[PDB]
């Protein structure tokens, strides 16, 4: 997925 | 949502504590600027700020109530606006200059080598001069920045009641802004005038962002400076 | 200046009386549709200039400053007008009484289907808020005076100009509040609605900026000399 | 420019 979509969890 | 139960002071305190740190640039005073090197500093700085922005966004009341897809969209739309208003805010006490970083304080002449930088620079300076003239307060600033996050991408099935949720939070920040101005001792008439004045500036911040995207993508299409994959994906979102 | 001496009702009346007429399209392929929109916009521009001169405080400005404001805001003004008269037509844009388009028709040209959807979303928002005509003319006047007031310029005469614009802008804000208070809205509701209306201007700004891009890359098949000059102001 | 002319007329 998008890096942004990944960072909004971690 | 718990965000709607927050008082004005609770709203203010939450936003103030959620504030991201002021980061330093990788500026090297041993060498003169080139278009590539200057863009290198700015994009490297922006990228490191993006990580802090994402966490700040999570601490903005009502934001985590949204789906991940909605959170992505809002940040994709407003990230440069949010970077700019922060830049403008910390440049307030520096007339004629923009404080990108404590070790990167520039005037309009220093970025003449960068494509389209001077144009955006002047617009940023004008915004900074406006905030200074209006004596923008820190509590007002964090309200405006949160508004940008929630508003900028709100107009782009079932979850239309979450669009309702965004507007209710935006209404809460409006109440908070008024509450601040009243606390500052402004008359009732001065409150709705200042509110209008502050929000109209967002129209210009939006304008600067769009002009910024236009130049950033152009340089990206010329391979001026290697961008992080995150920054590439943020740019492609506007394309 | 008479503009600062006007009352709230007088401000409303002046703005309502200054309203431009609704023009018709002299009236597809991937050229016919584009031609209709641009020809329409060009003819509306002529009437927009008359309207601008009737906006309280605008004639107090220098010709240079009047030019600057119109060059910056002309597409914004066209869009909010389009959005306004498209309010009662959900999922449709009313460019002209004989030119009512849906989003599928907007696909017939380059890169407008995105702009089309944003205009529809803006129209839907106004419909949701039940935007009133007296409020609409206030917003459009705000756009004219605000949109280019930060790209002005030192030269204390210029600071005198920008300060005059801000006083007129504060006046229009007072007018908006007056309208809402007349509608029976509470103090809290007034502030909130005022904020809601002004945040939409940010989206109108956005639509114009994206619109400037496409029309600039479409400049091929015919734009009028005036329209060509208006476009070269954003480049 | 044309906008100049129109504003005067
Ligand atoms: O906290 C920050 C960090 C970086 C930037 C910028 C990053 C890239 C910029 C740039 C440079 C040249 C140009 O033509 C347009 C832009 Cl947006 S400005 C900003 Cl506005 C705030
Ligand atoms: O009352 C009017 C009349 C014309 C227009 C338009 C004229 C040209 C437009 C256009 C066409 C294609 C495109 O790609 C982008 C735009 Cl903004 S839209 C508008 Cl927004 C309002």
């Amino acid at each position: 997925h998008k890096i942004l979509h990944r960072l909004l969890q971690d | 949502s718990l965000a709607l139960s927050l008082t004005a002071d609770q709203m203010v305190s939450a936003l103030l504590d959620a504030e991201p740190p002021i980061l330093y640039s990788e500026y090297d005073p041993t060498r003169p600027f080139s278009e590539a090197s200057m863009m290198g500093l700015l994009t490297n700085l922006a990228d490191r700020e993006l990580v802090h922005m994402i966490n700040w966004a999570k601490r903005v009341p009502g934001f985590v109530d949204l789906t991940l897809h909605d959170q992505v969209h809002l940040l994709e739309c407003a990230w440069l606006e949010i970077l700019m208003i922060g830049l403008v805010w910390r440049s307030m006490e520096h007339p004629g200059k923009l404080l990108f970083a404590p070790n990167l304080l520039l005037d309009r002449n220093q970025g003449k080598c960068v494509e389209g930088m001077v144009e955006i620079f002047d617009m940023l300076l004008a915004t900074s001069s406006r905030f200074r003239m209006m004596n923008l307060q820190g509590e007002e600033f964090v309200c405006l920045k949160s508004i940008i996050l929630l508003n900028s991408g709100v107009y782009t099935l079932k979850s239309l009641e979450e669009k309702d949720h965004i507007h209710r939070v935006l209404d809460k920040i409006t109440d908070t802004l008024i509450h601040l101005m009243a606390k500052a001792g402004l008359t009732l008439q001065q409150q709705h005038q200042r509110l209008a004045q502050l929000l109209l500036i967002l129209s210009h911040i939006r304008h600067m962002s769009n002009k910024g995207m236009e130049h950033l993508y152009s340089m990206k299409c010329k391979n001026v400076v290697p961008l992080s994959d995150l920054l590439l994906e943020m740019l492609d979102a506007h394309r």
